[PDB]
């Protein structure tokens, strides 16, 4: 259900 | 939050979501208490029972939003921990006592309308707020039922209750760290946190300098919204030198 | 952080930064055996 984040916020 | 309603925009500038990197998912609610620590409760992160034991890699912290599962390109922020603090005398064996952690941010997160901390009680503000009858305001994304999740930050007000009707709502051992919340079935006035609201704040507005206060963190309670039953929270003040301490001795 | 808070602590950018009300603290303020 959640959008997706920015893949920097993950590295 | 059950029977709350959609916050306003920079009600809660101070509410943080945990967020979980994978499976990404909405884990508890804390609050921002300066531009590096976060505040929520310790069951968010540890709980043995059920084999829980988050570590810094494995969360992230969301400020600044409003909905639930959007993320809100300019106006959220999302930070990384450096370093996360259990009370060393949490009790998760029993009662939750001591429900309480705080988490240092890799990086000062910058205030804006929507990102601003809350105040912690001192002495006197404690005293003269944390009365029954008084009340206080809950904020969280979680359910809106016990068995129903928001798309909007939800808020109610509740009533501090007296010790002891708090006391025979229940079986548990209540300690001095922990005071409850909400209408009595008498009262025909409803609202209670639930499953997801967890670590977030129970805040209070001083009359005498309007700044807002977080006494309590959202830390247990028996169902959501049972008549006859109460929400319980950390008694913020009451572990205060705690945080002080971990504060002074690890940065700020 | 500590003590009463921060410094800036417990004022909202929208609202009392600029003297405006949130819909339901009226509530929390009458309850205090009303405020002001
Ligand atoms: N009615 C309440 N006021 C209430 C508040 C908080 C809470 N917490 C739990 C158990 C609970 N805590 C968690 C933490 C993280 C994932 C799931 C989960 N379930 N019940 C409740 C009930
Ligand atoms: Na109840
Ligand atoms: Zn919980």
């Amino acid at each position: 259900d959640f959008e997706e984040i920015p893949e920097e916020y993950l590295q | 939050i059950v029977e709350g309603s959609d916050a306003e925009i920079g009600m809660s500038p101070w509410q943080v979501m945990l967020f979980r990197k994978s499976p990404q998912e909405l884990l508890c609610g804390a609050s921002l208490i300066s531009d590096r620590w976060v505040l929520t409760a310790a069951h968010c992160l540890l709980y043995p029972p059920w084999d829980k034991n988050f570590t810094e890699n494995d969360l992230l912290v969301r400020i600044g939003k409003h909905s639930r599962t959007r993320y809100e390109r300019n106006i959220e922020k999302i930070s990384m921990l450096e370093k996360i603090y259990i009370h060393p005398r949490y009790n998760w064996r029993e009662n939750l006592d001591r429900d309480i952690a705080l988490m240092k941010l890799k990086k000062p997160v910058a205030f804006s309308d929507y990102i601003h901390p809350v105040c912690l009680p001192d002495r006197e503000t404690a005293a003269s707020l944390l009365q029954a009858g008084y009340k206080g305001r809950v904020t969280g994304w979680g359910n809106l039922k016990e068995t129903g999740q928001p798309s909007v930050l939800q808020v109610v007000n509740l009533p501090i209750v007296e010790r002891p009707v708090c006391k025979d709502s229940t079986r548990i051992r209540i300690t001095d760290n922990m005071f409850c919340a909400g209408y009595k079935p008498d009262e025909g006035k409803r609202g209670d946190a639930c499953e997801g609201d967890s670590g977030g704040p129970f805040v209070m507005k001083s009359p005498f300098n309007n700044r807002w206060y977080q006494m309590g963190i959202v830390s247990w309670g028996e169902g959501c919204d049972r008549d006859g039953k109460y929400g319980f929270y950390t008694h913020v003040f009451r572990l205060k030198k705690w945080i002080q301490k971990v504060i002074d001795q690890f940065g700020e | 952080t500590f003590g009463s808070g921060e410094a800036d602590c417990g004022l909202r950018p929208l609202f009392e930064k600029k003297s405006l009300e949130d819909k339901t603290e009226r509530e929390l303020l009458e309850s205090y055996i009303d405020g002001r």
